[PDB]
């Protein structure tokens, strides 16, 4: 039946989208003797080369890339003058060696202005035949673009005509307009994967058809004159016999001293500047957030090269957060806003979020977050309950409301969130794990604002690392990113905060995360260890560092210092000789020093060392675990990590 | 605390540790056997198990007696003492094998202290009794010429030997008037039938390990992780916590379903894996609420105990305790016991999910099978247990001394080819199908599909709920994490049990199963030519020796010389030819690469979501399903998904989740409150428990089919290679002898090539069908359960706010409230994550030398296959893997490879890997440099093999084949530039070779190519040697790191991966690509002004940019610009509270020598710029400069370039700026700027900007 509903139109206008973009992108690899190389399948049918059989890509393996130009054979030796017979006086000596060698180098340049020629040749014959293929297969791509505008352009003016409100139909004409943008874009792909695949085809013909026949002509010419050496050198009377077979060897050529061929030094003459402006200026971020402290000024900014503009209110802080500065929204109705065009989304649209998040309200209350609907129609983020919700709204009313549960207050959670058109797939994370897995295929048309806003109400909160991306991301990427990110030099807390001297803290082992540790006294001694299955109402030690050189506040990786414990009488942490426990002294001069660590995958631990022994608990003994300096094998190696408050 | 006894058969009886003993089973009707106390409460009787097995059902015949085994009988094994003492001294290495690790002593430790409860559920709460058949065995005292006398004694465990099937091991509870003790909280006497000589053969068609010779080719079971998961069994009947409930039942309503008994629930938890998620979470509460229930029955007694009538020697105090203990019971002042349930959990959390075959064969480092329902082949027999050779007490057959530790190459039956024999296929008996047409082919039933019936699953959803202010919402976990159990153990705490020694029994009351075999053959009509018809046609009796491949399935089921094959036509053409004597050694190396190519075929997939390639010829090779042979596979994929690929689509149970029902109170205003909450709370637990419930129908109904035909493929591959290799045998046959002499092929070569190719196109068919089968569980049952919770959450909202309105006048001021909470709450889904359900979470692949990693002053093979490495006095060694190899006689290396595993002679698929660092020509010495050639490498026997060489600048990489015909392919790079990227720097190298090409990648970047399809054949082998060989200087030297050697062709991108892993560091690098050091002069290099260096000025605190000379009096063929030039700077440390490697982000001064003292670097704390110059004046400390810098390295790809970062304070966020070059134009200054700072922030990082820094040490591979 006809089209008569804007819900049967935006149906219509997504199934074409999608067809276009798989048709015009396909690609094949292909490995080579020459590398690996991306075949456009659709290239036979496009222009009508090797297009007589049933696939392209089987054909182009059997002949190769010379199949693909009409003239094959155009190559021309050149004319050679290799007068390479010395020109005799004198000389009575081996002090001849020094003329010798000067004509030795000589030979070789001459062999190389021969391998110019060739190029040349390879450039002005096979490379301009390739180019040719090149401009057409452009033309190709854009008269098909061309093609499908109309079709749609038809479908919609005929909508036009039917009952429809006034409104809705100003709706569907936006979708459309932002997408025809979306085909222009794909478009600039395969217009892409055209240029490399016949370049390396270009450069390659070059390797197997111009280079062997510069191999053969040359090998002739050296036959002619290395025989022309060893005569001159008969002629010579001075002297003797026997050093007369060392010089032969001596200049004498091989295949070997006129073979110059490097992949990678042609690849240099195909790139031009014009090249290098395109990768340098091209990127996938909307918005990437550049915060920087400064005296008595802050400096926030878009730096992504689209210039997203960016107002914020006053008394906005920097304080640092995880790997650099975070925006403090210290106060309530406090805002920051970023506009561009690309955030209006509309139906064809694929984009990502991901943000660094540190919430101090710890209270159970509902509170906007980040928000860029209009009119119910967009999508947000906002607190609910303990956790965080995700909400997404259409033109028509379906919604997707996600709820997120892990986040509680004063932790450090990074959180990223992609939208994908062409597989109708949402994906969400929270630091290093997938959550959410969904179908957004009845979502249909999203339209709002050019601006984003981010908001407080009354909960404080650090927010860093804010970016939005054009296209959807995998697993692989986030997990990279997530721990590329925590790679610095700092330790940190169970909360994702860095450490720091001269501040109280309870100390957990890694295998029992609820149990802190106790001081213990059995004989005079005093140990320590984890509270037992029962007495868990006991209240935990409580420990500081230090390090000799005062006024530093931050432990960073491998730095050294003593561990000291609060009390009536200050207490320091020694390694007993009778057993390898650890034990309390009250003198600082006994105290042992001790060297600090981390893990890369457990960003959050800690770990304590002694003369390259770690530090962990031991087998059950009684009702206690103690903390020992440990060597052997029969204890888990996840006993030896730590965390603290 | 656990000790092990020692015996021998022929030993007296001594009523203490040898005894006569009479089992339970024996109704006390006499026939006492000799017994073993291997340790406390332990007993071994080495005998056939013979209760309820018929005398004839010894011996193999037509019956069988399981459906799912291939079952091997033996009627002599042990029957003589000699055989019998065998038996015992096995045991006793098997159980020292057990205690071995922390986590095998805490089994047996457990197995120990559980005593079974004196009592039953037939005697009275108020005492204990001893006169049961499951707590007390007879014992004779008497001797043999006496009359008889009898004594009772208490055990935990008896093991006897096997049964009439030698391959089939069991753990039996004893049954009382048809109760068990074991099902009741109670615990009783365990029975065990074993052999530790026929152990079971597995196989992981599903672990992908890239193109691998030996993986995938069968393993043998280790009998100690045998013996260990019938101890779990144990543990469980011990406890009282072996109850029943609803199993999992088999579907056998077509021809195509596999057969089996019914599977009880405590098999898959015991197993571990993803196996207990096919339990849902209905029958995971079900089962821990009985338990909870008998536990509470048990603490009843212990409060109500205070007579014993059976024994007045015990002492209920005693008892009391030890029970106490055993339950983990609590404990008042007052003497009353009771249950807390935190520590309830943990009790039954460690026994269920704690103690599994998968985390005992992970903590042992043993081998077994990935899931309950994976195939199995038939049995072998060990044939030397106590030979430690080969079975070792600390590692068993996996011996590190013997190189079988890697990838547990010691149970590989492919490679440990000693220590087991074959069984003889006349013993084995097994379960068949025989499907006759209207021919007729047999089946055996373990080959066929599993797929649970629609009874197999609880309906527990659907009921009604009563929620209270005090309702909690109950959550049952399948995990309990391994390294809390082995903690929890001691090995120092002394083991105390009560006295064994008791009055004899009288009552013999007991039940004794029967055993009887069936018909083991079933015949069944069908015409549909489905999976099974399709591989018996790919088939040939062994005593034809003349076959063709056919492409028509119906011509080969017709002929028995012609064979069906799903490859292209043009590889069956190719395969039929016949040649002469000239063009065979061609046509085998052309037809065998044919085959690997036409395997390893794969398409990418694009427009669905969850998968990621599909491999095209899955249907004609076995026509499962819709018949997918017919047409193009790949078109009805793409319009119909993974549901093509299904024999049998099932029918999926949701349930209507049951309503909720609301309590009233009149007054508490604040409980409202708390029903409101509880309820809302209790919904979130709706959620999971119907997301559980599809995903055990997903395990048990579709991931099995997809099983079955990933077993297939493998199975119709091989059959492919076997006919291949039987084609070329016959063709070589027909040849006179005359003839044949000229023809070499090496049959052991065809052989491992094509399993080389098999095992690539494994790897494919997995990640095709694993996305297959996933997508289907997302796109076709979620959806299904996702709609009625929907209409749950409706149906829930309007109860809720009928019931506020109810209650409207107790909730003042709280109704608006509470109104607006529900509507929120209710409007959320909980989204569906598969981690939870699943275990589920490279560069190592295909390496045969990993030769340089330094170990105490030495170099060691870390591969695994044992190579010896011999280095002599005149190397040099480090602890960062460089040695160094010099013109002197001593300085050499020589490695002698293992002769197992060598690369192919005739295929040539190999590559090598390393660092090196090629020192810089001499200015003089240029002749001698441009002509000398001198080898590195060599690794050549007979004049046949391959070598490394660097002839004047330039690395070359020969290859020479036995007929003395030559190959060669090398690297080059420019000795004419100012400043080189090679000249005495570190860089990396890999060489790769096919049958087609050689190849040279350096730094991850392809530069050469060479063909090499002429070479015959290269047959180098054994030893290696690391050697400067030629005419050269005293003085010449190389460096090398990271030496390795592949036996595969790598790829463009694992090469590009492995160079940057291989390049990070935590540590900075100087120009030539050593470690950054404190305390070491250096010259300072701006990547963006490679032209100029620095200088002091003559009169001004201020630095000055100048130009770097040039080699004059040049040479034409030679030129460079100086580095050993400007001023010489130092780095120090700030602190000194900490080696003097500089790491990244350190603080440090930036000092440098004028004249005879040392100056710093300083800037001025405020000015009105971008840029200013910087402050150089002596050694001070003031309030009006900054002096405190941070080491910085932002680029992220690898690189020897660091930046250099001005900071206020240490704690502070303030940042002035990065030092750099700036043009005040036309004058150059060493500058400090505030710009580059939103510079270094973009991606990509560029390379080329003017705040890059290099250090520049003196070396000895550079002169002036």
């Amino acid at each position: 039946s006809p089209i008569d509903t804007d819900k049967k139109y935006y149906l219509w206008l997504r199934e074409i989208f999608r067809n276009y973009s798989f048709d015009i992108t396909a690609t094949q690899e292909i490995n080579t003797d020459c590398g690996i190389n991306k075949v456009v399948t659709w290239f036979g049918k496009a222009l009508n080369i090797l297009n007589t059989s049933d696939s392209f890509v089987e054909e182009f393996q059997n002949l190769g890339p010379i199949s693909l130009i009409n003239k094959k054979e155009n190559l021309s030796m050149p004319i050679i003058e290799i007068y390479g017979i010395p020109n005799m006086l004198g000389l009575p000596l081996n002090d001849l060696n020094e003329k010798l060698f000067n004509i030795y180098l000589k030979n070789i340049l001459y062999f190389k202005k021969v391998y110019f020629n060739f190029l040349d040749q390879w450039w002005t014959e096979y490379y301009s035949q390739y180019f040719d293929l090149i401009c057409m297969a452009k033309q190709s791509i854009l008269a098909q673009e061309k093609l499908i505008k109309q079709i749609i352009q038809n479908k919609l003016q005929d909508l036009f005509k039917a009952d429809i409100s006034m409104d809705k139909l100003n709706l569907m004409n936006l979708a459309t307009e932002k997408t025809f943008i979306d085909l222009s874009n794909e478009s600039q792909i395969a217009i892409n994967n055209i240029n490399d695949f016949l370049n390396k085809s270009a450069i390659c013909v070059f390797d197997t058809n111009i280079y062997p026949k510069f191999i053969s002509f040359m090998e002739q010419c050296i036959n002619s004159v290395n025989s022309n050496v060893t005569a001159f050198i008969q002629k010579c009377t001075n002297i003797t016999e026997d050093e007369k077979l060392q010089l032969i060897k001596l200049n004498t050529f091989m295949n070997i001293d006129f073979e110059f061929f490097d992949i990678q030094s042609i690849k240099d003459l195909i790139t031009s500047e014009t090249d290098l402006i395109k990768e340098e200026k091209e990127s996938d971020y909307n918005l990437f957030l550049f915060t920087l402290q400064e005296d008595n000024n802050k400096v926030i900014e878009d730096i992504s090269g689209k210039n997203t503009l960016v107002k914020y209110s006053d008394s906005i802080s920097l304080v640092y957060g995880v790997n650099g500065d975070a925006l403090y929204l210290k106060e309530p109705d406090e805002s920051v806003s970023f506009s561009n065009k690309a955030f209006e989304n509309g139906l064809t649209n694929s984009f990502s979020i991901c943000f660094w998040l540190r919430n101090l309200g710890e209270d159970i209350i509902t509170s906007k977050l980040i928000e860029n609907k209009a009119d119910n129609c967009g999508w947000e983020i906002y607190f609910e309950n303990n956790g965080l919700v995700f909400s997404i709204v259409d033109c028509n009313g379906n919604e997707e409301n996600i709820y997120l549960s892990d986040v509680i207050s004063k932790n450090w959670y990074y959180i990223s969130i992609s939208i994908d058109r062409l597989r109708n797939q949402l994906l969400i994370f929270i630091n290093d794990k997938l959550i959410a897995n969904q179908s957004i295929e009845q979502i249909l048309n999203i339209y709002s604002s050019n601006t984003i806003s981010l908001v407080n109400e009354n909960n404080p909160i650090y927010i860093e690392g804010l970016s939005i991306l054009n296209r959807s991301i995998t697993s692989e990427e986030v997990v990279n990113n997530y721990f590329s990110y925590l790679n610095n030099s700092y330790i940190r807390d169970i909360s994702g905060e860095r450490l720091e001297y001269n501040k109280t803290y309870e100390l957990y082992n890694y295998v029992f995360p609820e149990n802190s540790l106790y001081e213990v006294t059995e004989n005079n001694n005093i140990y320590l260890s984890i509270k037992d299955t029962n007495n868990l109402n006991i209240q935990g030690a409580k420990f500081k560092l230090i390090n000799i050189d005062a006024n530093k506040q931050y432990v960073q990786k491998w730095d050294e210092g003593v561990v000291c414990l609060l009390g009536d009488e200050e207490k320091y942490v020694d390694i007993s000789s009778e057993n390898n426990r650890i034990q309390l002294v009250n003198s600082k001069d006994t105290a042992k020093r001790i060297i600090f660590n981390n893990d890369i995958f457990m960003p959050n631990c800690l770990t304590f060392a002694y003369n390259n022994k770690y530090l962990s608990l031991s087998l059950r003994d009684r009702n206690y675990n103690w903390m020992i300096c440990n060597n052997n094998d029969n204890i888990p190696k996840a006993a030896h990590l730590w965390a603290l408050k | 605390p656990v000790t092990i006894n020692n015996f021998n058969y022929n030993d007296p009886i001594d009523n203490n540790n040898i005894i006569m003993m009479e089992p339970p089973f024996a109704r006390g009707t006499g026939r006492y056997y000799k017994a073993f106390k291997i340790t406390d409460r332990i007993w071994i009787i080495p005998e056939r198990y013979t209760f309820g097995y018929k005398p004839e059902d010894f011996n193999k015949s037509s019956g069988i007696f399981n459906r799912d085994v291939c079952e091997y009988y033996d009627p002599d094994y042990l029957n003589t003492n000699d055989k019998k003492n065998i038996f015992l001294q096995t045991m006793i290495k098997l159980f020292n094998r057990i205690k071995s690790k922390p986590l095998g002593e805490k089994l047996l430790e457990m197995i120990i202290n559980g005593i079974p409860y004196l009592g039953d559920r037939r005697v009275p709460l108020e005492e204990f009794n001893t006169n049961i058949a499951s707590v007390t065995v007879n014992k004779l005292i008497s001797n043999p010429g006496e009359v008889e006398r009898k004594k009772g004694i208490f055990a935990n465990l008896i093991i006897f030997g096997p049964g009439p099937v030698l391959n089939e091991n069991e753990t039996i509870d004893i049954g009382i008037q048809n109760h068990f003790a074991s099902r009741e909280g109670f615990g009783g006497i365990m029975q065990m039938k074993f052999c530790p000589e026929y152990v079971s053969v597995f196989n992981n068609v599903q672990e992908n390990k890239g193109a691998s010779i030996f993986n995938r080719r069968g393993y043998f079971s280790d009998p100690a992780l045998i013996l260990m998961h019938q101890l779990i069994y144990v543990l469980h009947g011990l406890y009282g916590i072996k109850v029943d409930d609803l199993p999992i039942v088999p579907n056998e309503k077509k021809f195509f379903m596999q057969s089996t008994d019914a599977i009880q629930a405590e098999e898959l938890y015991t197993f571990g894996g993803q196996d207990p998620s096919i339990i849902t979470p209905s029958t995971d509460k079900s089962i821990y609420d009985k338990v909870l229930q008998n536990f509470r029955g048990i603490v009843d007694r212990l409060n109500k105990v205070l007579v014993c009538i059976s024994d007045p020697n015990i002492n209920i105090n005693i008892y009391k305790n030890k029970f106490k203990d055993k339950y983990k019971f609590v404990e008042d002042s007052e003497g009353k016991y009771s249950i807390d349930v935190e520590s309830f959990d943990k009790l039954y959390k460690s026994l269920m999910f704690g103690f599994t075959e998968t985390n005992i064969a992970e903590n042992y480092k043993i081998k077994t099978r990935a899931s309950y329902f994976s195939d199995s082949l038939p049995p072998v027999k060990i044939k030397n247990l106590l030979d430690n050779e080969i079975y070792t007490i600390e590692e068993g057959f996996n011996i590190s001394d013997k190189d079988m530790e890697k990838e547990y190459r010691g149970q590989n039956k492919a490679i440990n080819k000693q220590a087991y024999e074959e069984i003889s296929k006349e013993h084995l008996a097994v379960y068949k199908i025989q499907m006759c047409k209207s021919i007729c082919i047999d089946v055996d039933n373990e080959d066929l599909f599993f797929i649970a019936d629609k009874n197999s699953f609880s309906d527990d959803l659907s009921k009604n709920e009563r929620i209270e202010y005090n309702t909690q919402s109950n959550y049952i976990e399948n995990d309990f994490p391994i390294n809390e159990l082995i903690l929890d153990t001691d090995l120092i705490s002394k083991i105390e049990l009560p006295s064994e020694n008791t009055e004899s029994l009288t009552d013999f009351n007991v039940d004794v199963p029967v055993y009887e075999k069936q018909p083991a053959i079933k015949k069944i009509f069908t015409d549909e030519n489905t999976i099974f018809q399709y591989l018996y046609s790919q088939t040939f009796p062994l005593d034809i020796r003349d076959i063709s491949l056919t492409s028509s399935f119906d011509d080969a089921l017709l002929f028995s010389n012609k064979v069906y094959s799903f490859f292209s036509m043009d590889y069956i053409k190719t395969a039929n030819k016949v040649v002469e004597a000239g063009l065979f050694a061609g046509w085998v190396k052309q037809i065998v690469n044919d085959f690997v190519i036409e395997a390893n075929k794969s398409n990418t997939m694009d427009k669905i979501a969850d998968i990621s390639l599909i491999v095209p010829y899955i249907g004609l090779a076995l026509n499962v399903g819709n018949e997918t042979a017919k047409g193009n596979f790949e078109n009805a994929f793409e319009i119909a998904g993974a549901s093509i690929l299904l024999e049998f689509i099932p029918e999926l149970l949701i349930p209507v989740v049951g309503a909720f029902l609301l309590e009233s109170y009149i007054d508490n205003k604040n409980k409202i409150i708390k029903t409101i909450d509880n309820a809302l709370t209790k919904r979130n637990e709706k959620w999971s428990d119907m997301y559980g419930l599809i995903v055990a129908q997903w395990l048990s109904t579709v991931n099995t089919q997809f099983y079955t035909i990933k077993e297939g493929m493998y199975k119709a591959l091989n059959y492919q290679a076997q006919a291949l290799e039987e084609i070329i045998k016959y063709r070589y046959n027909i040849y006179s002898e005359k003839e044949k002499s000229n023809i070499n092929i090496d049959f052991n070569d065809i052989n491992s090539k094509l399993n080389e190719g098999i095992n690539q196109a494994i790897d494919n068919i997995n990640n095709f069908i694993n996305g297959c089968s996933v997508s289907y569980l997302m796109k076709k049952m979620i959806p299904l359960a996702v709609e009625k919770l929907l209409d749950f959450d409706n149906t829930l909202k309007k109860n809720l706010l009928n019931y506020i309105d109810e209650n409207k006048l107790y909730l003042i001021g709280s109704a608006e409230y509470e109104k607006s909470k529900v509507n929120k709450y209710l409007k959320t889904i909980m989204p569906f994550d598969l981690s939870i359900y699943t275990n589920d979470t490279s560069e190592i692949l295909n390496n045969i030398i990993l030769n340089l990693r330094y170990k105490d002053n030495n170099l060691i093979d870390l591969s695994g296959y044992g190579a010896k490495v011999e280095v002599y006095d005149g190397v040099e060694l480090n602890d960062k893997n460089q040695f160094k190899l010099t013109s002197s006689a001593n300085s050499k290396i020589r490695v002698t490879q293992n002769q197992n595993i060598i690369f192919n002679s005739v295929f040539l698929d190999f590559s090598v890997s390393f660092w090196i660092r090629i020192p810089k020509y001499k200015n003089d010495g240029i002749q001698n440099y441009i002509h000398n050639e001198y080898t590195i490498i060599n690794c050549m026997k007979n004049n046949s093999g391959w070598k490394i060489s660097i002839r004047g600048n330039r690395i070359i990489w020969t290859l020479i084949d036995i007929n003395g015909k030559t190959k060669s392919v090398f690297f080059e790079y420019n000795i004419r530039e100012d400043i080189s990227e090679y000249i005495n720097r570190w860089f990396f190298v890999t060489i790769t070779n096919n049958l087609n090409n050689a190849k040279i990648y350096i730094n991850g970047k392809l530069e050469s190519n060479t063909d090499i399809k002429d070479i015959r054949e290269v047959i180098a082998n054994g030893e290696i040697i690391f050697k400067l060989d030629g005419d050269i200087d005293r003085t010449q030297f190389i460096w090398m790191k990271y030496f390795s050697i592949f036996n595969t062709e790598l790829s463009q991108s694992n090469i590009e991966e492995r160079y940057k892993i291989q390049s990070y560091s935590e540590y900075l690098k100087d120009f030539w690509g050593n470690p950054l050091m404190y305390n070491k002069e250096y010259y300072m290099f701006n990547a963006g002004n490679k032209n100029s260096y620095i200088k002091l000025k003559k009169d001004s605190p201020v630095g000055e940019i100048l130009t770097r000379s040039k080699y004059n009096q040049n040479s034409k063929y030679i030129n460079y610009r100086d580095l050993y030039i400007g001023e010489k700077f130092i780095i120090r440390r700030k602190s000194n509270s900490q080696d003097d490697i500089v790491r990244k982000e350190d603080y440090i001064y930036l000092d440098f020598f004028n004249l005879n003292q040392e100056w710093r670097v300083y800037t001025y704390k405020y000015f009105k710029k971008e840029e200013e110059k910087l402050f150089l004046a002596p050694i001070s400390d003031s309030d009006e400069f900054y002096n405190t810098i941070q080491i910085k390295e932002y680029d992220e790809q690898p690189t020897y370039s660091c930046q250099l970062l001005f900071k206020k304070d240490e704690e502070s966020t303030d940042e002035i700026g990065l030092i750099g070059i700036h043009r005040f134009y036309y004058k150059d200054y060493f500058c400090i700027s505030k710009w580059y700072l939103k510079e270094v922030k973009r991606k990509p990082y560029n390379l080329k900007l003017g705040c890059n820094w290099q250090f520049i040490p003196k070396d000895e591979g550079w002169t002036e």
